[PDB]
């Protein structure tokens, strides 16, 4: 569809793996909030959203409740066919160019996830790392995949190197995408 | 409509009730609401598909659980005195809400304190016959509580419901009492010349729902059940 | 003002009943708002999906709930049958999209950061152009005065997820003195085009 | 909140709200029962209307204003507004505090009068009759807490086409009588006592 400006208001997703359920609103293809549904709070993504904006986190989970029924009579009325693992499709990359000694950030992009159950975490010479990291909640995409961002604060470098890893069941084992 | 039962409740300190609401049929959500004089209608909670979805400001001892066909129950423990309220069951499909009838509760502190009515019919003044040629008959039922009472007229032995005024809330014997009993009045009229055919008979009929015939009693008065009082009068040349 | 949101229809059924291995069953509720030269044109889009299959819809262009699949008659007919249904439905491009977009022209829409630019050697000139929104942006190259045309690639737009963009732009040159290569970038939040030139 | 007025008039009624909406809805109850639904507005109207009944809705004031035409003894009742609250579904409603409205009979031919009853070997009590006064008076209570008054109230003789009110006044006293029951009120300087 030719816009403008597309919004939604918003992006409802339940699934029977948990279960779990994700609420969000996007603009423009960015999420500005998500609704944190056990502790029942909005989470806007911008200091200026949460300075001006105001969501009832209650309205999120009236609508979830919602598509957990209409997945239910979903399955009843026809072969309940579980969803097809897509290959998930991984990139790093900088938020800026990266110089030795000055703070940055690396940023993972895990895209045409389905179904939306995936773990990302970062590697450092190999092992773990999780001071510095964040992600996004699933992205939505007009074919109805997903998509979704991991970041990781870090001051470069000399001698470190560093690993995107993700494990989705569209993969046969862990995707190790390294960074440039 | 949506349906809620009982409609009628006593209970005392510390008991436990509970309600059940059948709400109109394809509808899912099944809300209740409590509505007291001191703080008019509240929300408790939503049900959805058989689990709890919205929850007011109540404290846990109000529950409630929803069957797969959508009816629901709600449940009041450690019940006291502010307790006391209808209840309100409704349901909705889409953005209007469909209420049942209401479930009274009273919670009392102590049975003793609940009394039928005693019910009397004061016969037309003549004065009035003469001047009007109208004739009002006056039913007076008095010292009942709690306020669960439905008056009626009857006339050669069906119902009447022209010429009835009933009163629409009861006056209290004692107004400081939080315990107070009631009085309730209603007025029958008819033309004069009904009034004086001594074939004419006229009765007025209260339904009190009270105790069960299940529950303990050891005052030393009658047990006060769930009963009908009336009081009669013919007419008179 | 609170925002507001596009409530996700309830199926009919049933009861019915209700729903270890790895498998899952997936839906979505898509509520989507397009707007054109402000609000002068606004569409309404909501999506009812079952894993990846679109099975019924609402679009404002129709004004009815629309079958999509052979899934979706029994949901789109049940939903057209409810009149304060799809009155509610009907009535949420005004009562949802446009009082959000409202917000929006507050926030988002006054939204402007200005890129980052420098240039660097490589591993060729790149002209990277970082932590930009919104995204409307032109990059290019020039050659003294001259725009270079050729030996020139682009990254696409890249989105950081983090509500700011970058795109790197590339040029492949041999060098002779005294030219002077610069890279001239335009966007929305700029006073002035930002210029960056490369030395030697 | 109180309204009344004579049947026939119209009666306007007001309720405000404080959270954005996208619809408010007006119930009426009667005591001791269930609400029933009269009329929806969604926040993209200003009017609308259906059979004797107006809604208006001022987005901006947050206000609503219900409009009865050529009112009836049956719309007296409690009236309450109701808005969603943007929740747009469920059961769950915020319900403000209720306009009281009462629909008062046009009396034709006034014959206010005070009358003594009697049942009378049965009972103690004396009642007195406060009848066919018009709609502008009203009754006050006691004092003497052991004289009970009730408040007016209208019946309807359907096939006459009559309409009165009365109130009701009784007690044991024994000094108490019909003349003095009433005192606490402004009757019609015109009463009959007999
Ligand atoms: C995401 O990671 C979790 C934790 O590693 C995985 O769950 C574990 O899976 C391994 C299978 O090798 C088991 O031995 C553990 O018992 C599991 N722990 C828990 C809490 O589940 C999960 O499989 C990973 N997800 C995907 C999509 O690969």
């Amino acid at each position: 569809i030719v816009a403008d400006h597309v919004a939604s208001y918003g992006v409802n997703l339940y699934q029977s793996y948990g279960p779990s359920g994700q609420y969000s609103h996007e603009f423009d293809g960015d999420e500005e909030f998500y609704v944190d549904l056990e502790r029942k709070e909005t989470v806007w993504q911008l200091p200026l959203f949460r300075r001006f904006r105001r969501f009832d986190p209650q309205f999120a989970l009236t609508n979830i409740a919602v598509l957990k029924h209409n997945l239910n009579c979903v399955i009843k009325r026809s072969n309940s066919t579980a969803a097809t693992n897509e290959v998930p499709e991984v990139t790093v990359f900088s938020k800026s160019p990266v110089t030795l000694g000055q703070p940055n950030t690396l940023i993972c992009l895990v895209d045409n996830i389905f179904p939306p159950v995936v773990n990302i975490t970062w590697l450092s010479n190999g092992h773990s790392v999780t001071e510095g990291v964040s992600e996004t909640s699933f992205l939505s995409k007009s074919d109805h995949s997903f998509f979704k961002i991991s970041y990781l604060t870090f001051l470069p470098s000399a001698d470190e190197i560093y690993d995107c890893k993700v494990e989705h069941w569209g993969l046969d084992e862990p995707l190790l995408k390294h960074w440039e | 409509g949506v349906t809620q039962t009982p409609r009628y409740l006593i209970k005392t300190r510390g008991q436990q009730v509970t309600l059940s609401c059948s709400p109109i049929s394809g509808h899912r959500s099944v809300s209740w609401y409590q509505q007291t004089p001191g703080q008019g209608l509240q929300f408790l909670f939503e049900y959805f598909s058989e689990t709890q979805r919205n929850k007011g400001n109540f404290p846990g001892r109000f529950s409630g659980r929803q069957f797969s066909n959508s009816r629901s129950e709600m449940n009041v423990s450690t019940l006291e005195l502010g307790d006391s309220a209808l209840y309100l069951c409704a349901s909705s499909a889409g953005n209007t809400i469909y209420f049942g009838e209401g479930s009274w509760l009273t919670v009392v502190e102590d049975l003793k304190n609940v009394f039928p009515p005693e019910v009397a019919v004061f016969e037309p003044s003549e004065a009035e016959i003469s001047h009007t040629q109208k004739a009002t008959l006056v039913c007076l039922a008095t010292g009942f509580y709690p306020d669960h009472v439905e008056l009626s007229w009857w006339v050669n032995g069906k119902e009447v419901h022209s010429g009835v005024c009933t009163d629409p809330q009861p006056l209290k014997e004692q107004p400081a009492l939080n315990d107070s009993r009631y009085c309730l009045s209603s007025r029958l009229r008819v033309s004069a010349t009904f009034w004086q055919n001594p074939r004419n008979h006229f009765r007025c009929q209260v339904q009190f729902y009270g105790l069960s015939e299940n529950d303990e009693w050891t005052q030393d008065r009658a047990k006060p059940v769930t009963q009908i009082v009336s009081a009669e009068a013919w007419g008179r040349a | 003002v609170e925002e507001l949101y596009l409530v996700a229809g309830e199926e009919g059924c049933g009861g019915g009943g209700s729903l270890g291995s790895p498998e899952d069953f997936v839906y979505q509720f898509k509520g989507m708002c397009y707007f054109t030269n402000g609000t002068e044109r606004v569409r309404l889009v909501t999506r009812y999906i079952y894993n990846r299959e679109e099975y019924a819809r609402f679009d404002s262009d129709v004004g009815v709930y629309r079958a999509v699949t052979p899934l979706g008659p029994p949901a789109a007919e049940y939903w057209n049958s409810q009149k304060e249904v799809l009155e509610r439905t009907r009535a949420e491009l005004d009562t949802v999209c446009r009082h959000n977009y409202q917000l929006e022209l507050r926030t988002t829409l006054q939204r402007r950061v200005e890129p980052t630019v420098t240039i660097s050697p490589s591993r060729l000139l790149v002209c990277s152009v970082t932590d930009f929104y919104p995204a409307q942006i032109k990059v290019r190259w020039f050659r003294n005065d001259q725009e270079e045309t050729t030996g020139v690639v682009s990254t696409p737009l890249i989105r950081n997820g983090d509500w700011t963009f970058q795109i790197l732009v590339m040029l492949e040159m041999t060098p002779q003195r005294g030219d002077v290569y610069t890279c001239h970038v335009e966007h929305p939040s700029l006073q002035n085009p930002i210029i960056v030139e490369w030395r030697a | 909140q109180a309204l009344s007025i004579q049947e026939g008039e119209n009666a306007t009624m007001n309720c405000s709200y404080k959270t954005s909406i996208n619809n408010l809805q007006w119930y009426r109850q009667n005591s001791g029962r269930g609400l029933v639904h009269l009329i929806l507005i969604r926040s993209n109207e200003r009017e609308k209307h259906s059979g004797r009944l107006r809604v208006t809705l001022d987005t901006s004031k947050k206000s609503s204003s219900l409009l009865i035409t050529a009112s009836r003894a049956a719309d007296t009742a409690s009236y309450f507004c109701a808005t969603d609250a943007g929740y747009n579904q469920g059961g769950k409603l915020i319900f403000g505090q209720g306009t009281e409205l009462s629909v008062k009979p046009n009396i034709q031919n006034p014959d206010p009068a005070v009358y003594q009853l009697r049942d009378s070997k049965s009972s103690d009590k004396s009642v007195c009759l406060f009848t066919d006064f018009d709609s502008q008076t009203n009754v006050s209570q006691s004092k003497d807490s052991d004289v009970y008054i009730t408040d007016k109230c209208v019946l309807d003789m359907r096939s006459m086409d009559f309409k009165s009110n009365s109130a009701v006044a009784w007690s044991n006293k024994s000094d108490f009588a019909c003349a003095n029951a009433f005192n606490n009120s402004i009757i019609p300087e015109d009463t009959f006592f007999p």
